[PDB]
């Protein structure tokens, strides 16, 4: 019987030893542990053309974080803060110690320097991770941001989560109705460096075709089998399975591949398809590369491995089997036994191994150019390093990934707190409305609340509060376990009821046991070597990465043992005969801090599952509800929420759209987004003067560090409709309170620029006030400009005021490319750094401030959904005050209340007027609040409000009482940055497009069909002619009468001349848009000749 | 980010209240009986100063050089 | 006759098992009874009368069956009936259905 | 098909003699009939 | 089989040349600027319409009750 604050200790140790970002440290982490010596290893070796010369790589080595200041510098270390504000990319060197081998001597290893690789900040690799929190302060870093984020170029680039199908499994559906195809099978092979996707299919004859890329049309299913290593159909039937029943299936493809007897046959086969024109020998080799190294690369390219291959494509067509005879329903693409996450490490390691191929491509074409012409031997000066330092970089700027998907890495959003860990913690899905339903997998690993609306909704998650993803393990410690343990492999099977003659029976009735999705062997039954799997894993003796399941349907029963990476698993407490294994002693030493989460799950009290493991869970909310038949415990009942989710209070008395809601605009709300956003410089930045936490305050908001980064202020709100400016959606908000500092905010804009060297004689962009050169503003606006050339801070900009002053030689006779503020923003220099850029050039960065103080249209949102922009700014005595003269600070409209059925938001109300007079912390955590509603009407009754949270209110213009009570609460308000000052846009006559001739940049709004098709249908006519002919693209032409081309008007000549007419003809000016001109001379370039007719403009008759 | 120096409901200055309010329920002291006894009736002033986080304190460390 | 509620059936000149297996496919795809294109006809009442909702759309089979009134017979399709009854009906149909 | 595209050629021409008023209308309807008799008697 | 019965299928009728003579002369409109009704429809067949005719319907409407359209038969 674990009590609230029991299982909250719990929770609390999770999050204090695990970061909120660890998806992301983790796998960066395996990445360097492992990985980057993985990538080296599994290229193995150099080898060149010219046979004496070789390199073996040996070992590779990060350093400290630094960069070189000069050309032959020591690489002094830096601070993230000096890589920010130096435009940096903060990124550790690699050396990686080859030995070369010339004439076939090893000789002495060497460690070369082969570039830098940007790290990610509080990970293994930098030393801020473990610095105290005095020493963060003198560095210049925020003690509190949870980093998980890369620093490249000065932009803070992270790294979204991709979910995508699982790789190296084949999953089954049934083929489209009314096609000759009745059910299909797709294994998508991720191989190192390359993905091949496998497709099995089942016609309407019960022959299977197996076919994938590089190979056109579709292969037998016997042929390739028998091209693979098997010699008769026997040996093919026992490997598909051991039933007779689902073994007679496969009789028409057999005799379909009846004429290949031999393995030549099949090849040949193949190779006729792979490529056609060549001698026999060429099409066997043709076939046999691309069935090693394009079929099934992830069990092996290897020849020897290639009769394994055989075995696992078999196991694939017994699912299809099994699908047509109905024994099992086709795979769920959205169960997330089947979806994998892949974060910053799997996608990192990738781009790392592409990057170092193309290194040793080069490395090994610069070595045969020198030995071939007679060279230095040295390797250091044949580096070439910045062919991996560009490359890694160009893929996190950029953001456009080497495997073909987009958006990877996105600049990290810094609006406020939240909205950077929603950002850090994101799943964003690579793939239709099947999809984007929630599914009850999700349960515990995704928020069902957070996701966008509209296209993406569903398809964009975040990560759940006590969800982990796998980091993965080797697979073969657990082959061998599972072998050890007594699992008798597929073909000794085959061959002792082949070789050996026993029952058929006695196998059939055994259980399949899969490893990843291979088929690995048979066992006795599932449920003990399930049983054994899991008390081993929970002993320590096994790795705490697998997951094994045990399926038991009664057509057909198998085990799964999964411990690849990417499984979204959460943590449950284990419960054995109805008792969880944590007891009263652990919670007090959890109390105590004897021991934390780490110390739990390694003694086996709780443990992380899977999908696939949690199908065979029977789990309870409560200890209340435990029962013998119970197998886990949540630790934390209201986790399956996200970050933003549980910032809601009582969200469980919300509509699901006004939670979604929420959390979609609690991104943009203002509010201290980092306590040294002084020294930082972001484009965008935002500053509330006066955040207060909130008074209504779930557990998990003390603990992400909302309540010192606060977004927002308790606003005291009356639910009345006071005078109509607060309908459909609308707030009213106090304007003494505005005028005494109560939502007034500072936006920071930055602009920088680079003193850009560009080859020549010592031609530079020197900063500089301009005197007389070419494409001059105006000496109006350099007034502010300093001697330097850039503006001196505190001092007022307006419009079009140069900030930083530079002169540019032309490319092809100094020309101005100085800073010219944008021309709507107007606000005050606050800061003006200058440095030097890593190549040497001079970089000037100027941050300017803008006080923006709430007005009508500003946008403000509470905790629950209700987005509205504020209807008007009433002074305080024109505000309905109380018999206590507290007067409103927002006023909401009870009408929003009712259809979006929002009861939160009023409980809300009263939770913040009973912490404000009471004084005593309130809980709102969903599913179990502290105190109850009933307990809080009481105590407000007795410190002296009545207990409704109603009050006696008096209309503030005439002095008379209203005749009804009205509510007061202090809902907790936030002012989003949608506001109005920067949302106008309003043309006049000005410049139109050289080409077009059409008004954009202040450009004008787009008329459209739609408007057109308006005014159309009021049959106004010198309207629509005024809106789409005189006021944009208003033009003459002169047309020839006779062919009808057009012409121009001569100056010197009054006559008018015709191109093709020449001077004999008679031209007439017409009024016309000049688009439609644009369009004639256009179809004019083609071979069509438009002639136009032209008309009396006159009815004439 | 430093406490208002007026309530933003009604214009009672809360600024000088927020030293002895602090350092007393910092003390070990609930804060109902200290806001009542120190002069803040209306709770409109309470969550002024029961809801506050003193950014400044650590703002001062990380100020712009100007 | 084989077991009852069963039977068995083979052939002489089968030739080829995909041929075999050809054969049993196109017997499985044979129909029993019924007229073609309707899945499904669910026997509902609107009040003294009974009609049949059905899934399928075939108006001259089910105006071919004995039993159905040609007269009142509504289609969810425009084109059938536009076939059958004219383009003035499929017109009406129209902003019916609309 | 051409039989068809004639006959309504013929039929808009004898509507388009008939609204010039070349001829009264017994003797358009004459015409009609007539056309219609003869080439329908080919289809 | 007989579907002038139908409920979907409105009244038909082939008015004689004078009276299109005099539609077509007071809508001002050449004969084919009506809406047209192939000769090979099933309603049309029903009641013998043959090409160049003008075929008045009557439909039943909310507004007016009986509502008078003209079609033009063409050929196929
Ligand atoms: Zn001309
Ligand atoms: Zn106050």
């Amino acid at each position: 019987m674990l009590d609230t604050e029991s299982r909250w200790a719990i929770a609390e140790s999770f999050f204090k030893t695990r970061g909120l970002v660890r998806q992301h440290l983790d796998s960066f982490n395996d990445f360097l542990r492992n990985k980057l010596q993985q990538v080296i290893y599994e290229q193995g070796e150099i080898v060149t053309e010219v046979p004496g010369l070789k390199i073996k790589l040996g070992k590779i080595r990060y350093e400290k974080p630094s960069i070189r200041e000069t050309d032959k510098g020591p690489m002094r270390e830096i601070t993230p803060m000096e890589a920010r504000l130096r435009n940096l990319t903060y990124s550790s060197p690699i050396f990686l110690s080859m030995i070369p081998v010339e004439n076939n001597i090893e000789g002495e290893p060497i460690e070369i320097y082969i570039g830098d690789l940007p790290i990610m900040l509080k990970s293994v690799a930098d030393p801020t991770s473990n610095l105290p929190i005095d020493k963060l302060i003198e560095i210049g870093e925020d003690p509190k941001d949870p980093g998980g984020y890369f620093i490249v170029n000065g932009s803070e680039k992270v790294i979204i989560a991709q979910e995508d199908l699982a790789t190296n499994r084949v999953l089954v559906d049934y083929g489209k109705s009314g096609s000759n195809i009745t059910h299909v099978a797709k294994v998508t092979s991720s191989a190192a460096g390359y993905r091949v996707q496998v497709m099995i299919e089942r016609l309407k004859d019960s022959t299977i075709q197996i076919s994938f890329a590089t190979v056109p049309g579709r292969i037998p299913f016997a042929i390739i089998m028998r091209a693979l290593g098997f010699v008769t159909d026997r040996d093919i039937v026992y490997a598909v399975s051991l039933d007779p029943q689902i073994q007679n299936e496969l009789l028409p493809s057999l005799e379909q591949a009846s004429s290949i007897t031999s393995a030549e046959e099949a090849l040949d086969f193949i190779g006729n398809r792979v490529a056609i024109g060549q001698k026999r020998e060429n099409r066997i080799q043709k076939a046999e590369q691309v069935i090693d190294k394009y079929f099934l690369p992830h069990l092996g390219t290897s020849p020897e491995d290639r009769k394994k291959k055989g075995y696992y494509l078999a196991s694939a067509v017994n699912k299809i089997l099994e699908l047509y005879l109905g024994r099992r329903e086709p795979d769920d693409k959205d169960h997330y036994a089947n979806k994998r996450v892949r974060l910053a490490g799997d996608l990192f390691t990738s781009l790392f191994r592409v990057a170092f191929k193309a290194f040793v491509k080069d490395l090994v074409y610069q070595l045969e150019k020198s030995k071939v012409r007679g060279r230095r031997l040295s390797l250091t000066a044949l580096v070439r390093a910045d062919i991996i330092t560009e490359r890694i970089r160009h893929a996190l700027a950029t953001g456009n990934w080497v495997g073909g998907r987009t958006g990877v890495s996105q600049l990290l959003d810094r609006t406020n707190w939240l909205s950077m860990l929603s950002h850090l913690r994101r799943v964003v899905s690579s793939l239709n409305f099947e999809a984007r339903d929630l599914h009850g997998t999700q349960w515990g690993r995704m928020c069902p609340f957070e996701t966008p609306e509209g296209p993406n909704s569903g398809l964009v998650k975040n990560l759940a509060l006590l969800a982990q993803v796998s980091v993965g393990i080797n697979e073969s410690v657990v082959e061998r376990v599972a072998y050890e343990l007594g699992v008798v492999s597929v073909e000794d099977v085959i061959r002792r009821i082949s070789e050996q003659n026993e029952d058929v029976e006695k196998y059939m009735s055994w259980s399949k046991v899969y490893l990843n999705g291979r088929l690995l062997g048979y066992y006795e039954d599932g449920k003990e070597l399930a049983k054994k799997i899991r008390e081993s894993r929970r002993q320590g003796k096994l790795s705490d990465e697998v997951n094994v399941a045990y399926i038991a349907t009664d057509y057909l029963n198998e085990v799964h043992i999964n411990c690849d990476a990417g499984r979204v698993r959460r943590p449950l407490i284990i419960v054995n005969n109805g008792t969880p294994l944590v007891d009263t002693e652990d919670i007090k030493k959890l109390k105590n801090g004897e021991i934390t989460f780490d110390d739990l799950v390694k003694q086996g009290k709780i443990e992380f599952i899977d999908a696939e493991e949690e199908e065979n869970a029977y789990v309870a909310l409560n200890p209340q509800d435990l029962t013998p038949d119970h197998t886990h415990l949540e630790i934390w009942p209201s986790a399956i929420l996200g970050i933003i989710a549980s910032i809601i209070p009582y969200p469980e008395h919300n509509q699901s759209p006004r939670n979604t809601y929420q959390s979609a605009m609690a991104k943009q709300s203002l509010g201290l987004y980092a306590s040294n956003y002084q020294i930082r410089t972001d484009t965008r930045a935002h500053l509330l003067h006066y955040p207060q936490m909130p008074l209504v305050q779930t557990r998990m908001l003390g603990v992400i560090g909302y309540n010192d980064r606060p977004a927002g202020a308790n606003a005291i709100l009356a639910i009345m409709s006071y005078t109509g400016y607060n309908m459909e959606d609308s707030i009213i908000m106090n304007k003494s309170s505005i005028e005494r500092g109560m939502y007034r905010s500072t936006f920071f804009r930055l602009y920088s620029t680079e003193e850009v060297k560009y080859p020549g004689g010592q031609e530079d962009k020197i900063i500089t006030p301009e005197a007389g050169v070419k494409g001059y503003k105006g000496k109006d606006y350099y007034r502010l400009l300093e001697d330097n050339g850039v503006v001196s801070p505190e001092v007022e900009v307006k419009g079009g005021d140069v900030l930083i002053g530079k002169v540019s030689p032309p490319r092809f006779a100094k020309r101005d490319t100085s800073i010219v503020t944008r021309h709507g923003e107007n606000g005050i220099v606050d800061l003006v750094l200058i440095t030097e850029t890593l190549e040497g050039n001079k970089l000037v960065k100027v941050r300017v401030r803008d006080l923006r103080i709430p007005e009508i249209g500003d946008k403000f949102a509470t905790r629950h959904g209700q987005k509205g922009v504020v209807g008007i700014l009433i002074d305080q005595v024109d505000m309905p005050y109380t018999a206590k003269g507290i007067v409103p600070d927002i006023i909401l409209n009870p009408h929003a209340l009712p259809s979006r059925m929002t009861i939160g938001q009023i409980m809300e109300a009263i939770g913040g007027k009973y912490a404000a007079l009471s004084g005593k912390p309130v809980d709102a955590t969903p599913f179990l609040e502290t105190p109850k509603l009933q307990e809080m009407q009481k105590e407000i009754l007795k410190l002296g409000h009545l207990p409704d949270s109603t009050e006696v209110v008096y209309d503030g213009r005439t002095g008379q009482k209203l005749k009804s009570r009205i509510l007061f609460g202090i809902v907790y308000y936030q002012k989003l940055h949608h506001m109005v000052a920067d949302k106008m846009h309003a043309r006049a006559r000005g410049p139109v497009q050289i080409l077009t001739r059409q008004p954009t940049e202040e450009g004008g709004l787009r008329f459209g069909e739609m408007e057109r098709d308006c005014l159309i249908g009021f049959g106004t006519a010198m309207l629509i002619k005024d809106r789409l002919l005189d006021n944009s693209d208003k033009a003459v032409v002169y047309i020839c009468d006779q062919c009808g081309y057009v012409g121009w008007y001569d100056r010197s000549k009054n006559r008018y001349v015709c191109p093709v007419h020449g001077d004999k003809s008679v031209l007439h000016p017409v009024t016309v848009s000049y688009a439609f001109k644009l369009l004639i001379q256009e179809l004019m370039s083609m071979v069509i000749s438009p002639r136009l007719i032209l008309g009396e403009k006159v009815n004439l008759g | 980010m430093i406490i208002p120096i007026r309530c933003f409901t009604c214009g009672a200055v809360v600024a000088d209240k927020w030293e002895p309010f602090s350092n007393r329920v910092m003390g070990g002291e609930d804060p109902e009986k200290v806001l009542t006894e120190l002069g803040v009736n209306r709770y409109c002033c309470r969550r002024m100063l029961l809801s506050h986080v003193n950014i400044i304190r650590e703002i001062i460390h990380y100020t712009r050089p100007i | 006759d084989n077991d009852e509620y069963s039977f068995t059936i083979y052939f002489e000149k089968i030739d080829s098992i995909m041929a075999l297996f050809k054969m049993r496919e196109k017997i499985l795809n044979t129909k029993i009874k019924g007229v073609k294109g309707i899945k499904r006809a669910i026997v509902q009442k609107k009040g003294d009368e009974y009609v049949i909702i059905t899934d399928g759309s075939n108006l001259e089979g089910i105006m071919n069956v004995t039993g159905v009134d040609i007269n009142k017979i509504q289609t969810n399709n425009i084109h059938e009936v536009e076939e059958v009854l004219g383009i003035e009906a499929a017109r009406e149909l129209i902003s019916r259905e609309i | 098909t051409i039989s068809d595209i004639e006959m309504l050629l013929k039929d808009t021409e004898i509507w388009d003699k008939l609204l010039r008023n070349e001829l009264s209308i017994e003797e358009a309807k004459k015409m009609f009939d007539d056309v219609a008799r003869s080439y329908s008697k080919a289809d | 089989i007989d579907i002038s019965n139908h409920e979907l299928v409105p009244k038909h009728e082939i008015l004689q040349l004078e009276e299109a003579y005099k539609l077509v002369k007071e809508l001002g409109i050449k004969p084919e600027q009506l809406p047209w009704i192939r000769a090979s429809d099933p309603v049309a067949k029903s009641i013998g319409a043959k090409p160049g005719d003008i075929i008045k319907i009557t439909r039943k409407s909310p507004f007016t009750g009986e509502s008078v359209t003209y079609r033009y038969v063409i050929t196929g």
